[PDB]
């Protein structure tokens, strides 16, 4: 029942990557412009059992 | 105060919980605000569970009734 | 005395069987809630106290003098609630199956008696 | 003591179709630029909380009150809007679209879920008014 | 604890950092 | 409050502890007709 | 109170 | 009338297809040169407003005008 | 006769919504008709006036060149919403004859 | 007023002119 | 002490 | 509590296991770091026969939660910092498709399972009515 | 016993 | 050994070795 939400997180910042990506698309004309890099962090949920 | 007062009291009681259900279900048939359909809904099952409790206490009371009067005297 | 000393243990693990599914529902709406660690009582410790003892309560809002303990979580979450829905279910189907047998057995013993003093 | 049931799952039942109302009006409004009082949307959010008044172990849940989302509020570009900040920003609201069709499956799940509490309570019920006959 | 059994001690505050 | 369980279950009983107290008491008036019914 | 429910009639009639 | 779930999300129909309407419209007209009368066509544009609503947290999606 | 007193709302609201169903339908079918207004009924008013039918006019959203008014996405909506008011009818008159009859059953 | 209501009044025709009148 | 149910706090939230 | 009861919830406790590891895992297939730095290494749940009363057949309990011993992707970007003397990252080693499939197959035995449990509760119902 | 279920025992792996 | 029967003794462990020996 909370897998769905570590997959809606998952595509939530599928999304936010590819606003980055465009936003450094945008500005291939842009004088002097440095590209934002982007990773994926993974935070690993830490309780008890499993 | 008395067994029959005390009957008389759980009848009016039941009655009304349901002419208050009836009443906030018709309230929300007709398109008033603010009444929702949950409170509705849970309303109506409890006036059935009601219905349903008094219909048992008058079984049991006719049932006791009967078996004193054959009660050999 | 005798009669409701012989017909105490069905009732009273019947009563148990209500409070304890009074407690598992109230798990399953507070399954989406931020930090609520899930609730259960164990029946048999429980059902064995309240018989050696007569039933109390704390207040009397109020509530049973029953120990509400916390299940421990299978898997951790960033809400911070521990309530696992599948055990939620598999527990309230387990005891609704319960509460019908002991309506069961408690209906057939009063009908049992019934059946004698029917002349 | 079944009957207790009755008003948890009821507040359960309530407060999942506040939440996903809220998360429906969120979602409708993802577009908007104004709100009645000139001001953007600002996405808000539904807090819930123990249904229990001091010194009740276990109830059902309740909306303590609806909140404004922390988010940055969404920056575009189009100083021709008439609607526009000092340097052509009009604020756009915060919504997640994905965050709200997740809620709203999970207030949907979490209802039908209740719904069954319900069902299979009155069903105990009945039958216990069937107890000895 | 086994998964699943009952203990009279409450599971503690779990939480997920970003940087330790 | 007090629940179906408990209101159930008391008004059971006292419905058995009724019907015993008028078997009981159907029981001794028999006899007791019978003794008077004698012929001496 | 504040929050009417998304089952409810509408508020806005 | 209509439930408040029906209401909000009826409501986001209704304002999304006039916000469709808007842009085939124009879309329409891109290379028009004079319209009813002489006036040279104007792009519209639709502004989306929340529903204030008694409830206000909860509310859909109107358009005062375009 | 009392009884008729008891299900007189719910019958008359489910009739009610059957024929404001069928209005719906009825402007869902026009719907391509050049020139056909999309007509409704206040459903509170005539539940009133049936419990102590004139059609109203929807009031145009878009205009159209044909003259039809009829909106796909309200009148979905509205069609949506009046089946699931018939559905609510039903099971209330439902429980009411059903309480009615386990009254009566032994 | 708001589009959805409701009134007891038809809309007025809906005509379109391709030049001024 | 409850808290926001859903999308807000089922995502990493900032360390402070 | 009851034996097909308990068989039939820790089999999907252990099934939901599994799927929340794939779907993790499905998540992090492009992760580059966590927290303390280290690469993101797949996860894969540990099935063991539960039957510790009940002779050689029983539930299904998830043992543990372990890393898969699969080699690390690597990739050569020399500027990241996290790139070691010979400059390069490491990467997970998560398969895309196995992890696909199990989600699949894991939601199959879910269904089966709950399906398994409706069916022994509807028995015990029926069994409530013995003799009448 | 029983070792990884799904994909990584149902995979062709070198002997050891 | 007929499948889908029962026999007493258990099955013998399955094996897939990728090259030969």
């Amino acid at each position: 029942d909370h897998a769905i939400y570590t997959a809606m997180g998952a595509a939530s910042q599928t999304l936010n990557q590819q606003a980055v990506t465009a936003s450094n698309l945008a500005n291939a004309s842009t004088p002097g412009f440095r590209a934002q890099l982007n990773a994926l962090r993974a935070v690993p949920v830490d309780g008890l059992s499993l | 105060v008395s067994f029959a007062g005390q009957l008389h009291a759980a009848l009016d009681r039941i009655s009304d919980r349901q002419a208050a259900a009836r009443v906030q279900a018709e309230k929300f048939t007709l398109g008033e605000p603010g009444i929702a359909l949950n409170d509705v809904m849970a309303d109506m099952q409890k006036a059935s569970v009601s219905m349903q409790m008094g219909i048992q206490v008058r079984n049991k009371l006719v049932a006791a009734y009967q078996e004193v009067m054959s009660m050999q005297v | 005395d005798r009669l409701d000393a012989a017909l105490r243990f069905q009732q009273e693990a019947l009563n148990l069987r209500a409070q304890r599914q009074e407690i598992l529902a109230a798990n399953i709406a507070n399954a989406d809630t931020p930090g609520y660690q899930a609730r259960d009582i164990d029946f048999a410790s429980e059902l064995k106290k309240v018989m050696v003892r007569g039933r109390e309560e704390t207040g009397g809002v109020s509530s049973p003098a029953v120990d509400l303990l916390y299940r421990v979580p299978d898997q951790p979450s960033l809400d911070g609630n521990t309530v696992d829905m599948d055990r939620e279910r598999t527990q309230f189907a387990d005891n609704s199956l319960k509460y019908q047998m002991g309506l069961t057995v408690l209906g057939s013993q009063l009908k049992g008696m019934m059946n004698v003093l029917q002349g | 003591a079944l009957l207790n049931i009755f008003d948890i799952a009821g507040s359960a039942l309530a407060a999942q179709s506040k939440r996903l109302n809220v998360a429906a009006s969120n979602l409708a409004n993802a577009d908007s630029v104004t709100g009645p009082d000139g001001q953007p949307y600002r996405a808000k959010q539904v807090v819930f909380q123990v249904d229990a008044a001091p010194g009740q172990a276990t109830g059902g849940v309740k909306v303590a009150s609806v909140i404004e989302s922390q988010a940055p509020e969404k920056l575009v570009y189009e100083p021709g809007n008439p609607l526009a900040d000092a340097n052509g920003y009009v604020k756009m609201p915060n919504v997640d679209v994905v965050g709200e069709m997740v809620n709203t499956m999970s207030a949907s799940r979490s209802y039908q879920a209740n719904i069954e509490v319900l069902n299979t309570v009155k069903s105990m019920m009945l039958k216990t008014l069937t107890l000895g006959q | 604890g086994v998964p699943g059994a009952l203990s009279n001690q409450p599971a503690p505050p779990n939480e997920a950092p970003i940087a330790t």
